[PDB]
């Protein structure tokens, strides 16, 4: 069997854990959202190939520069998330996360995930950013950051609606195999 | 499965959404804990014990992999027993603060940060060792693929399982932050949870440091064998004469990484520089060696330099030798990217500001 390892990195509170939770369960937590996702192996098929994808959350490790990298060795694909309702989280991609990930993960493919897309169109969210002279990240900003950092692909999704989640891991697995 | 749906199926009715969301989060803590105790016993059983009683490797090498597995299992076990005793006096959990503090504040804090620091500080290196050993020792590589085959490993490898202590520790302020947001404000309990939360971040900073030093110490030991300060016991300028005996081993490292030295008229130079406490150092990667060679000294004392940022060049920056003796000496150094130039500056100015 083909064992690959995924590590999902990004700013705190920009989706990371929520995203991993739906995917593995194929359903958005109804009654109660969990805080803790545990290291877990997911079965995924792609291009008629069966993969065992080790899923690694990095939640909680965002402030601890020398704990974080204990998570990076032997990694086949990195999901870098920002949140679309947070143009700050995005500028942290080129400035905090890629330089890091390229240092500890030479030549490991990166897929740029734009999370909380279900919010590019939310009047409350749009106001608050309009408060700091900001507005929800547009798709070409994502697409452009993706070609800027040398990502394998750019994918937007919504943990809420489940829209684009499945499509995100499939890409990541395609990436691992390459 | 869930708290509303299992325990308290009858008593669910008389409660508020905040008091429910609170019990859901307290329950996640209690369960993910017994889940982590089980992950720890899987290590103990499937790995530690069998590797010990079968001599898969030297006792000394094992010691570095599982320094204190039994003390770790006892930390978490003792707590999970407290947890189990509370869950007892009613499916509805009232005050949870004393418990948290009994694990994350005071002496309890000291115990935990020492016990988790010793278990994690070395991990990174020992995992390198195991990778090596799987490659070179067929006996080892078979033990490994026999143990990881076992059902209770959930198809995970040793190297995955073992990092779950560090991971669990990092989940504790998230779990607290959650319980806090669904706890009545102005309570002693609300206040105490916050002390507990802030104390977890403090434990984490303590472990973060343990790892940094342990890793950095072993790295520096590495860099010292490869070091070539021949061209320095004679030299050219006595600015670099006193560093012919160096020894990185006695210093602390702040930061390291690559850097291109724009030294002469369109003559550059690829370096790998170390930022120690008192010293910036400029080694050139030969192949498997590291060279201290001069003109310019290759070892800047920090208390005597200035950091100065470029305007058009977003990758470059200057360092200036502020000693009266040692002329117009200015090192123009180029980083990987804007982000790398930026971290480098802050660290530098901190280092120097501490000098």
């Amino acid at each position: 069997a083909i064992r690959k390892k995924l590590v999902i990195v990004g700013d705190g509170a920009c989706g990371k854990t929520c995203l991993l939770i739906v995917n593995s369960k194929d359903q958005f937590p109804e009654v109660y959202v969990p805080t803790v996702f545990e290291n877990y192996v997911a079965d995924i098929e792609v291009d008629g190939k069966q993969v065992e994808l080790a899923l690694w959350d990095t939640a909680g490790q965002e402030d601890y520069d020398r704990l974080r990298p204990l998570s990076y060795p032997d990694t086949d694909v990195i999901l870098m998330c920002f949140s679309i309702d947070s143009p700050d989280s995005l500028e942290n991609i080129p400035e905090k996360w890629t330089p890091e990930v390229k240092h500890f993960c030479p030549n490991v493919p990166i897929i740029l995930v734009g999370n909380k897309k279900d919010l590019r169109n939310d009047e409350h969210t749009r106001r608050e950013l309009a408060k700091m002279k900001q507005e929800p990240v547009k798709p070409e900003e994502g697409r452009d950051m993706a070609n800027r950092i040398g990502a394998f692909g750019y994918m937007e999704c919504s943990a809420k609606t489940k829209d684009g989640v499945r499509e995100v891991f499939e890409m990541a697995t395609r990436a691992a195999l390459q | 499965q869930n708290w509303q749906h299992t325990v308290g199926k009858d008593v669910v009715a008389g409660l508020t959404q905040r008091e429910i969301d609170r019990q859901e989060v307290i329950n996640e803590l209690f369960v993910t804990e017994a889940s982590h105790l089980r992950t720890l016993r899987v290590l103990d059983l499937i790995f530690y014990q069998r590797m010990k009683k079968e001599n898969l490797m030297p006792r000394e090498e094992l010691a570095r992999l599982f320094p204190n597995l039994p003390e770790l299992i006892e930390i978490h076990n003792s707590w999970c027993e407290a947890m189990k005793k509370l869950r007892e006096e009613g499916p509805i959990i009232k005050e949870i603060s004393d418990l948290m503090l009994a694990r994350f504040d005071g002496p309890a804090r000291e115990e935990l940060q020492q016990v988790a620091a010793q278990f994690c500080s070395y991990q990174s290196i020992a995992l390198e060792l195991i990778k090596t050993k799987q490659r070179k020792e067929s006996r080892f590589q078979l033990f490994m693929q026999e143990a990881e085959s076992h059902p209770q490993c959930r198809r995970l490898q040793l190297r995955d399982l073992i990092i779950s202590e560090m991971q669990r520790l990092t989940k504790y302020p998230l779990l607290l932050e959650s319980i806090i947001k669904h706890t009545e404000g102005g309570t002693s309990e609300h206040e105490k949870l916050c002390r507990a939360r802030d104390q977890c971040r403090e434990i984490l900073k303590y472990v973060n440091e343990a790892v940094k030093q342990t890793e950095n110490r072993h790295r520096l030991e590495g860099y010292q064998k490869r070091l070539d300060a021949t061209a320095l016991e004679r030299a050219s300028n006595p600015l670099a004469a006193e560093f012919k005996s160096l020894d990185l081993t006695t210093r602390k490292m702040i930061h390291e990484g690559p850097l291109t030295w724009r030294i002469s008229k369109d003559k550059t130079l690829d370096l790998h520089v170390l930022l120690l406490e008192d010293l910036l150092v400029l080694l050139q990667k030969q192949d498997e060696k590291l060279l201290l060679k001069c003109t310019f000294s290759p070892v800047l004392k920090l208390n005597a330099v200035l950091i100065r940022s470029v305007a058009t060049d977003k990758r470059a920056f200057f360092i200036i030798c502020t000693s009266k003796l040692g002329p117009p000496q200015i090192y123009e150094l180029v980083a990987l990217t804007s982000s790398d130039k930026n971290t480098w500056m802050e660290l530098l100015e901190e280092a120097v500001r501490n000098a």
